[PDB]
RNA sequence: UAAAGUUGCUGCAGUUAAAAAGCUCGUAGUUGGAUCUUGGGAGCGGCCGUCCCCUGCUCGGCGCCGGCCCGAAGCGUUUACUUUGAAAAAA
RNA sequence: GUUUUCGGAACUGAGGCCAUGAUUAAGAGGGACGGCCGGGGGCAUUCGUAUUGCGCCGCUAGAGGUGAAAUUCUUGGACCGGCGCAAGACGGACCAGAGCGAAAGCAUUUGCCAAGAAUGUUUUCAUUAAUCAAGAACGAAAGUCGGAGGUUCGAAGACGAUCAGAUACCGUCGUAGUUCCGACCAUAAACGAUGCCGACCGGCGAUGCGGCGGCGUUAUUCCCAUGACCCGCCGGGCAGCUUCCGGGAAACCAAAGUCUUUGGGUUCCGGGGGGAGUAUGGUUGCAAAGCUGAAACUUAAAGGAAUUGACGGAAGGGCACCACC
């Protein structure tokens, strides 16, 4: 059934650490444990091994990514920057 | 012509004869049955280089699809991932003409 | 959208008469529009009229005289007895002399006097004087 | 006016009064029906055939020459697709718009359109179940729709 | 005017109206028998043709679709069907 | 209670006097185009005004000789509507 | 006693038979297709001067700001002139009673992405529609939360003026904010103080978009189709002017009309002024606050539109040594 109303995974901390830190930390604690679709094989199997390390359960392929999320916003934009700069420099 | 190959696939899935998957497709290349081999863009580089070499041997066409194995799956109207697909009878599709 | 065809037909000839026009087009024809206009025509309120049968709901050209003051639909169609019929013509007609209440019934569509002489009430369509 | 727009445009077709076949077309029921079966196996909707026939061949109406209408002629020979083509096209559009949203998150006009498109699919699917074209089992899911595009 | 005869309108009025707003609605379209000197069979083409129309044996492309009536390739003659 | 058309079904208001949701979607609710036996006959009232019709296969006769039809009854798309009758304590 | 005959009940195999069966294609709606069109939306890119800041060079006594000053910067070179450089906002004039969008709203170039109206159509399905409690998406500005950024402007704050005081108006500084990203809140004179869909009822000239037809001018010259003008037509749209249509308390409104000659369908919502969007319950939000929301008690008016007069530190035109020069 619906076990908790508003607290999700952060129910494991109970009445500790203050509402607003426990509201804040739920946004990171979902994504760091979420399973992502592997770009290489397509299987929804990418898991976080350590800090900024991501492993496919099927492909046996390790990716250096963001600490909590697989793709950081700052690392998507920079790959689009380095591509455009490679194009608009070497021409 | 990305929009059109998704409609040609729809017309060969309904009316045509073919095999999805890798080993099944590589059998039909050696049988001389395959006319066209469609590969997903995320296909392993060695499986792409083996299919291509079997195809230039058999004197067949290779299409490099503009989408990964999931998109090829939903293109074929299936609910799983298709990396390699090979058409034997185009059926009533103009896929092998383009 | 168009949910009452008498309403539009009757108020399309009503504006045309106030404006002082001699004839009027009214786009969607019916059984009940033609059976209403025939009742209006035989009491000398309109002249003769023509139907334009295209292969849809045909159009009607009515030749208007300047005799009709107002024709008015009653929507919805209140099912009236002969005892209910008396009070319906005290709040719809300006005299006990002229003007009729057109009401559909199992005999056919007719004015309140012919429904009285045939002892068979039904549902009210509209009035005219 | 329109269903999901404030537009009130009066732009449809205007069929002629003469329901007879003109004295220039020499085609007959067993000529054009065979031609419809050639264009239907090519993977065309009844609309695409109905255009092609009045363009290249001069078929004013397929209903006026032959006995029956085009989708009826395809249904009478086991050539008609499963779910109606006016429902296939709205699924195809909802799939295309939902694919635009998952790539571009902040597009709140595209999101508003997807609500109107998917609302119109539900209205057509609701109608077709009452006339018993689709099974009552049938329902539009936004996850499983790319397959049955 | 007041006494405008709506039953017998002037033919200079029914041409000057929308196709739906006439007394009896009529199409402002026609089928036309089109020749080109490349081909030999004259073909029944629609006025608002809506797609590119071809001959037998690739003589040339007859018409080309626009916002209204189709445009015919330079030197393609047409005659209107009179029935 | 009427006057109260100042609670409105008959029968009110909503630019400025009191008042239309900030916008659109949408389920109940409410409401939904046209289309299907129409004319004409037929005898008798006085050119017109009523009756009857585009229906069928247990039981009596005006009967004839496995039968030629009219008289009573089991029957014939469903409902709303109207019309009449039943049945409805007096006070 | 049996095949019976044959009364009833169900099952099974053929060929004939009816004129053998599906109304129409709405100035309803959805859907397709065609060439278009638009400051409609999203992502990226690209440009423009200006403002402030820095460095260098020039010549110099003030510059700034005001009703008049002062705070403030300056012989340590301020303001001004010239070369650069840096970062962050913004999108001038063109820009209109023009366009698009559901509303909020939207304007530098180019590309990519998905969408939409109108138009045209002898295309398609055949009533699939209209309005909608509950419910859902979007919702300016301000404001709240986490990250990046900060030059202009600038709540609060500090001072200088003014002043009878001026914790205001004026001026010099300025923090949050103003900018970008990811969540929040859900209101505005969110206005046309005007629900939506449909029907009918006067002209006139423009305007935008699409289509159609027609003297000629003009470019592509090498003529046609097309681009730019000219004269009409049709449809949809933002609007004008004009009528004793008709209505309205008038102001005014081609709708605010077709209404005691009262009935096309339907949602919301008002009941004299206050107390009061208050108290209290419930619910939503991190908060600020939102939505639903009385009563006791008080009061003869509060109010809308128009008229005339008076009045103005309102405008235009005159005048007077009981006014000035």
């Amino acid at each position: 059934a619906k076990r908790t109303k508003k607290v999700g995974i952060v129910g494991k901390y109970g009445t500790r650490y203050g509402a607003s830190l426990r509201k804040m930390v739920k946004k990171i604690e979902i994504s760091q444990h979420a399973k992502y679709t592997c770009s290489f094989c397509g299987k929804t199997k990418m898991k976080r091994r350590a800090v900024g390390i991501w492993h496919c359960g099927s492909c046996m392929k390790t990716v250096a990514g963001g600490a909590w999320t697989y793709n950081t916003t700052s690392a998507v934009t920079v790959k689009s920057a380095i591509r455009r700069l490679k194009e608009l420099k070497d021409q | 012509s990305l929009e059109s190959i998704n409609s040609r696939l729809q017309l060969v899935m309904k009316s045509g004869k073919y095999v999805l998957g890798y080993k099944q497709s590589l059998k039909m290349i050696r049988q001389g049955k395959a006319k066209l081999v469609i590969l997903a863009n995320n296909c392993p580089a060695l499986r792409k280089s083996e299919i291509e070499y079997y195809a230039m041997l058999a004197k067949t066409g290779v299409h490099h699809y503009s989408g990964n194995n999931i998109e090829l799956g939903t293109a074929c109207g299936k609910y799983y991932r298709v990396c390699t697909l090979s058409i034997i009878d185009p059926g009533d599709s103009d896929i092998i003409r383009s | 959208v168009r949910m009452n065809v008498l309403a539009d037909a009757l108020k399309s000839i009503n504006n045309a008469e106030k404006r002082g026009k001699r004839q009027v087009l009214i786009r969607p024809c019916s059984k009940v529009i033609v059976r209403f206009l025939t009742v209006m025509m035989k009491h000398g309120y309109i002249g003769e009229f023509e139907i334009i049968d295209d292969h849809r709901a045909g159009k009607i050209v009515v030749n208007l005289t300047g005799r009709l003051n107002k024709c008015g639909v009653i929507s919805p169609r209140f099912d009236v007895q002969l005892k209910d019929l008396e009070k319906w013509q005290n709040n719809l007609l300006p005299s006990r002399q002229f003007g009729f209440i057109v009401l559909t019934t199992s005999a056919g569509i007719m004015d309140h006097e012919e429904a009285r002489r045939k002892h068979t009430g039904g549902k009210i369509l509209g009035f005219f004087f | 006016g329109r269903m999901h727009a404030p537009g009130k445009g009066l732009s449809q077709s205007a069929l002629p009064y003469r329901r007879s076949v003109p004295t220039w077309l020499k085609l007959t029921s067993d000529d054009v029906k065979e031609q419809i079966y050639k264009l239907a196996k090519k993977g065309l909707t009844p609309s695409q055939i109905g255009v092609i026939l009045r363009d290249s061949h001069g078929v004013a109406q397929v209903r006026f020459v032959t006995g029956n209408k085009i989708l009826r002629i395809l249904k009478s020979k086991g050539l008609a697709p499963d779910l109606p083509e006016d429902l296939y096209h709205l699924i195809k559009k909802a799939v295309a718009v939902r694919k635009h949203l998952e790539r571009n998150r902040k597009d709140k006009d595209a999101k508003f359109r997807l609500i109107l498109i998917e609302s119109r699919i539900h209205r057509l699917a609701r109608y077709y179940k009452t006339k018993r074209v689709l099974p009552p089992n049938w329902k539009y899911e936004s996850s499983t729709a790319s397959a049955l595009v | 005017p007041l006494a405008k005869d709506l039953l017998h309108p002037s033919p200079e009025e029914e041409k000057r109206k929308h196709k739906k707003k006439r007394l009896v609605q009529s199409p402002n379209s026609y089928f036309m028998d089109v020749k080109c000197p490349g081909c030999y069979k004259i073909t029944t083409v629609f006025s608002h043709a809506q797609t590119v129309v071809l001959c037998v044996g690739c003589s040339t492309v007859l018409c080309q679709p626009t916002g209204g009536k189709a445009r015919l390739t330079e030197g393609c003659s047409f005659r209107r069907k009179q029935h």
